[PDB]
RNA sequence: CUUGAGUCUCGUAGAGGGGGGUAGAAUUCCAGGUGUAGCGGUGAAAUGCGUAGAGAUCUGGAGGAAUACCGGUGGCGAAGGCGGCCCCCUGGACGAAGACUGACGCUCAGGUGCGAAAGCGUGGGGAGCAAACAGGAUUAGAUACCCUGGUAGUCCACGCCGUAAACGAUGUCGACUUGGAGGUUGUGCCCUUGAGGCGUGGCUUCCGGAGCUAACGCGUUAAGUCGACCGCCUGGGGAGUAC
C-alpha cells in the first residue's frame, strides 16, 4: 500500500550515493572476479586487484563488506566504481584527524622524492609528497637506513591534489587549475596519478585537480609502435607519470612515462 | 613558436620543441588550407560532412561495442 | 670583410625549392645557398636531403664571417624545414633561437583557385 | 568546468588582462571552448574581451608582430 | 543619460601633459550636466605591439554619463588631437563606480 | 524602439483608465506615434529593408485594428482618426 | 466572456538591418640597403622573371580587399542572406510575473514589396583572384584539364535585372498522438553544503516506437491522426519551346 511508498523513502533514508555503507556482502568469488550485492540495480563486477592486501593474496571470503562506490550508474548492464576509491575517504578522514590534535600518528617511510618530495605510503596505498615534508630539518633519510620507521608528520598538502607530503624522523617535533599552473611545471616533476582511459593512442593519466595529462604512445615503454597502450600498463591504476611538457593555455599537459 | 634555447640543452631536444610548437599552432594545416581558395559552399559541405562523420564515429560503433565479435 | 659573432638564417622552405639565407642580426645578407643552386632539378631539389646540402653550402660560404651563435627563422612549408636546422647544426653553430616565421594572414588575400587533377 | 560560471561574473572584463592571458595562446591565439570547457555564452564574451585587449594593445595579436 | 566608458591612449612624451587634458574632458562633460562617475589614471604603460612605431603609452580610463552629443565631440577631439594615439568610447549599461582589477 | 517614457505618455492620453495600455484606440495611437519617428530613419536609411519590413507589419497591424473599431464603434473611430490625424 | 490574437512592465541572447569610424596580419607595388646566381613552376617540362642585380633578406611608404584564432550539425533573419572591434540609428524573437483589450483571428486569386551569383547602366575604385585573351605544356588533336601571364568582373554609390539543386527537392495556420541522447538560450525553487539537485518555457541536432509510405524512409520540428485556406500535377518527347 502507502507501505511501499514509506519502504521506498524507506530504503532511501538506508543507503547513500558515494562508497559510505559498507554494505555490499561478497556472494561470489572466482578468480579474477569478485562480486558483492549493495543493494543496487545489479551486482558489481569488482577485480580482484581491488581486493588483495599489500603482499598480493586475498583477504575476504563470502560475506563479507565493503563499500564501493556510485554517481555512475549502467554503462550497457552492471553497478558500480569501485571500493578501494571508498579507502581513499577513510584514508582523508585519517589525514583530516590530525587537524583536530594537530597531529596525524602512523608509520610513515619515505626513501626518495619522487617529484621533488619523499614518498610517504600508508598501510595500502603509497602517496607522493613535496620535498620539504619528507624531513622536518635538512636531515634527508637518504642517510637513514633505507625504507625507515618512523611516522608521518604533515608539512604540505595540496588540498584538492592529492599530494601530500609528511614528516618521518624526529619524533621529538611537535578557472582554477589554469591560472598558477607552474607548481609541478619546471622541467620534469614525476607524479602519481591514476589512469582514467586508455584510448589507443593514449592512456590519460590526470589526477592533480582537474588537468588531463596523456602519457600517449609513444613513450610508455621502450617501444614504440607495436606496444597496444592496453597491454602494457594498466586500467584505473596510480603511476609513475611526470609532466615533461605544459601548456596552460591549450591546457595540454604532455605527461610521459619511459622515464 | 618562438623558442630559446635552454642553458646546457640538447640541441635535438631543442627541435623536437619546437616541432610540438608548430604542431600546437597548426602553422602547417594552417598554410595547407590557404594554399588556394575554397569555395563557401564546399567549406560548408566539408565541415558539416566532418560532423557527421564524427557523430557516426560516436554513436554507431558504441551501439556496435555493446555485442561481443566471437 | 667584417667578421660577425652572432647571425640569422632565414629557411625559406618552399614546396618545390628550399633558400638559406645567412643573414647578421640587423638584416643585412652575408650568404646564401638554395637546393636547387646545390645542383637539385625538379623532383630532387624538393627533398629533405637537397635542404640540408643547401644548408651546408650557405654554412660553407660564410665561413670567412666566423659567425658562432645563430637564431634560425623557419619560413614556409616544405621538406627542408627540419632537415635543414640539423644540417645548420652540424655544421657547428650554436643554434640559439628557432623560430616560425611563416606568414599567416588574417583572412586577407583570396588565394588562387583549386587545381583540378 | 567553466570558471566563470563558478565565479559568477555578469561580465567578463578586457581590462582584466591576467585573467585574458589564461585563455590565450603562446602564439596569441584564443583557446578553443573544447579545451578551456568555458561555457559557450562565457566564450563568445571572453573572446569579444580578448579581441577589444588586442585593440588596446593590452594583448598582442600574435607573438611574432612587432 | 547614457554610460560610456572611455580609454584613451596618449603619447608617452606628452605624459606631463596628461592631467590637464583629463581636466579638460572633465570639463566638458560637467558642462552638459554629464557626471563622472570613475576616472583612473593608470599611467604609463608597455604596449603588447608598438603602435605608431613606440612601444610605451600613457594609458588614462574614464567612466561617464553624458549625452551623446558631448561623447561625439569628446571623440572628434581625440582624432584630431595628436597627443592621444588610440581612443575606446565603449557603451555600458550600468554607472560601473567600482574600478579595475589592476589598478588593484 | 520607442521610449518608456512616450509610451506611458500616449497611454496615459488615450487610454481612459491609463492603467490599461491594451484599449484599441491606445494602440493605434502607439502604432502611429513609432511609424511617425521611424518616418525619419527611413528618410535618412532608404536601404534598411530588414527594419521597414517591421515599420510596414506595424502600419498593417494598426489598419486591422482601425478596421475592427470601425465595425464595432463608429464614432470612437472617427474621434480617434481626427485625434491622429489619419486620412482613413 | 477570455482560452485565440494583440498592448503595457522588467530583463535576456544574438554574424538581424542601415550609417559612420577604426585595428592588425598578409599579398601587391614603389623607394632605398645587404647580397649573388639563380628564381619560379610541374607528373616531368617549358613559357616567364633574373648579372640592366632577380629570388632571399632588412628599412620606409602607398593602396585595395577580406577579417585567421574565437568558431560549434553554434547564433540571428520571412526567405535571399548575415562573421574583426567601436559608436549612431533600427526591426524582430524569447522568458518572468502581473495588468489591460475582448475574437480584433487563419488563409489569400489578382496586387504590392524583398529577392544569391552572374549580368546591364552612370560615376568612382582596382591589392588579390580571374571569364575572355596570349604564350608554354599535354595530346592523334587539346579552341580543355596543368603552367606563366592576364582584361571585363569581383569592391563602393545610385538605378535596373527578378532568376538558382532560390532544397528540407516537404505551402501557411491550428489541434492531438509512446520515448531516448544532446546543443543553445531564458526562468522558478533547492542547504549553489561544489563544477551541482528537482522542475518549467523558446529554438535546435541525432536515433527511434505506433502509425504512414512503392520502398527508401518520416517519425511530437511527421511524410502519423484531423480541420481551414491557397498553389500546383494528368504519359514521354516536341517544350517551358513557338506565336
Amino acid at each position: 500500500e502507502s507501505f511501499a511508498q514509506l519502504f521506498e523513502e524507506s530504503l532511501k533514508e538506508i543507503e547513500t550515493r558515494p562508497g559510505s555503507i559498507v554494505r555490499g556482502v561478497v556472494v561470489a568469488i572466482d578468480k579474477d572476479v569478485v562480486l558483492v550485492d549493495a543493494g543496487l540495480k545489479s551486482e558489481s563486477a569488482i577485480p580482484a586487484e581491488q581486493f588483495k592486501n599489500a603482499q598480493g593474496e586475498l583477504e575476504i571470503q563470502v560475506g563479507d563488506e565493503v563499500d564501493v562506490a556510485l554517481d555512475a550508474v549502467e554503462d550497457g548492464f552492471g553497478e558500480t566504481l569501485l571500493s578501494r576509491e571508498k579507502a581513499k575517504r577513510h584514508e582523508a578522514w585519517i589525514t583530516l584527524e590530525k587537524a583536530y590534535e594537530d597531529a596525524e600518528t602512523v608509520t610513515g617511510v619515505i626513501n626518495g622524492k619522487v617529484k621533488g618530495g619523499f614518498t610517504v605510503e600508508l598501510n595500502g596505498i603509497r602517496a607522493f609528497l613535496p620535498g620539504s615534508l619528507v624531513d622536518v630539518r635538512p636531515v634527508r633519510d637518504t642517510l637513514h637506513l633505507e625504507g625507515k620507521e618512523l611516522e608521518f608528520k604533515v608539512i604540505k598538502l595540496d588540498q584538492k591534489r592529492n599530494n601530500v607530503v609528511v614528516s618521518r624522523r624526529a619524533v621529538i617535533e611537535s578557472e582554477d587549475p589554469w591560472v598558477a599552473i607552474a607548481k609541478r611545471y619546471p622541467e620534469g616533476t614525476k607524479l602519481t596519478g591514476r589512469v582514467t582511459n586508455l584510448t589507443d593512442y593514449g592512456c590519460f593519466v590526470e589526477i592533480e585537480e582537474g588537468v588531463e595529462g596523456l602519457v600517449h604512445v609513444s613513450e610508455m615503454d621502450w617501444t614504440n609502435k607495436n606496444i597496444h597502450p592496453s597491454k602494457v600498463v594498466n586500467v584505473g591504476d596510480v603511476v609513475e607519470v611526470m609532466v615533461l611538457d605544459i601548456d596552460e593555455e591549450r591546457r595540454r599537459i604532455s605527461l610521459g612515462l619511459k622515464q | 613558436p618562438v623558442i630559446k634555447v635552454r642553458e646546457n640543452e640538447p640541441f635535438d631536444v631543442a627541435l623536437r620543441r619546437f616541432k610540438r610548437s608548430c604542431e600546437k599552432a597548426g602553422v602547417l594545416a594552417e598554410v595547407r588550407r590557404r594554399e588556394f581558395y575554397e569555395k563557401p559552399t564546399t567549406e560548408r559541405k566539408r565541415a558539416k560532412a566532418s560532423a557527421v562523420k564524427r557523430h557516426a564515429k560516436k554513436l554507431a560503433r558504441e551501439n556496435a561495442r555493446r555485442t561481443r565479435l566471437y | 670583410r667584417k667578421q660577425v659573432s652572432d647571425g640569422v638564417a632565414h629557411i625559406h622552405a618552399s614546396f618545390n625549392n628550399t633558400i638559406v639565407t645567412i643573414t647578421d642580426r640587423q638584416g643585412n645578407a652575408l650568404g646564401w645557398a638554395t637546393a636547387g643552386g646545390s645542383g637539385f632539378r625538379g623532383s630532387r631539389k624538393s627533398t629533405p636531403f637537397a635542404a640540408q646540402v643547401a644548408a651546408e653550402r650557405c654554412a660553407d660560404a660564410v665561413k670567412e664571417y666566423g659567425i658562432k651563435n645563430l637564431e634560425v627563422m623557419v619560413k614556409g612549408p616544405g621538406p627542408g624545414r627540419e632537415s635543414t636546422i640539423r644540417a645548420l647544426n652540424a655544421a657547428g653553430f650554436r643554434i640559439t633561437n628557432i623560430t616560425d616565421v611563416t606568414p599567416i594572414p588574417h583572412n586577407g588575400c583570396r588565394p588562387p583557385k583549386k587545381r583540378r587533377v | 568546468f567553466c570558471r566563470f560560471t563558478a565565479e559568477g561574473v555578469q561580465e567578463i572584463d578586457y581590462k582584466d588582462i591576467a585573467t585574458l592571458k589564461n585563455y590565450i595562446t603562446e602564439s596569441g591565439k584564443i583557446v578553443p571552448s573544447r579545451i578551456t570547457g568555458t561555457r559557450a555564452k562565457y566564450q563568445r564574451q571572453l573572446a569579444r574581451a580578448i579581441k577589444r585587449a588586442r585593440y588596446l594593445s593590452l594583448l598582442p595579436y600574435t607573438d611574432r608582430h612587432q | 543619460m547614457r554610460h560610456y566608458e572611455i580609454v584613451f591612449m596618449v603619447h608617452p612624451d606628452q605624459s606631463e601633459q596628461v592631467p590637464g587634458m583629463i581636466e579638460r574632458y572633465t570639463a566638458a562633460i560637467t558642462g552638459a550636466e554629464g557626471k563622472i562617475h570613475r576616472l583612473e589614471d593608470w599611467g604609463r604603460r608597455q604596449l603588447a605591439y608598438p603602435i605608431n612605431k613606440l612601444h610605451k603609452a600613457h594609458y588614462v580610463l574614464m567612466n561617464v554619463e553624458a549625452p551623446q552629443e558631448v561623447i561625439d565631440e569628446l571623440e572628434t577631439t581625440f582624432r584630431f588631437n595628436d597627443a592621444v594615439i588610440r581612443s575606446m568610447v565603449m557603451r555600458t549599461k550600468h554607472a560601473v563606480t567600482e574600478a579595475s582589477p589592476m589598478v588593484k | 524602439s520607442l521610449s518608456t517614457e512616450a509610451t506611458a505618455k500616449i497611454v496615459s492620453e488615450f487610454g481612459r483608465d491609463a492603467n490599461d495600455t491594451g484599449s484599441t484606440e491606445v494602440q493605434v495611437a502607439l502604432l502611429t506615434a513609432q511609424i511617425n519617428h521611424l518616418q525619419g530613419h527611413f528618410a535618412e536609411h532608404k536601404k534598411d529593408h530588414h527594419s521597414r519590413r517591421g515599420l510596414l507589419r506595424m502600419v498593417s497591424q494598426r489598419r486591422k485594428l482601425l478596421d475592427y473599431l470601425k465595425r464595432k464603434d463608429v464614432a470612437r473611430y472617427t474621434q480617434l482618426i481626427e485625434r491622429l490625424g489619419l486620412r482613413r
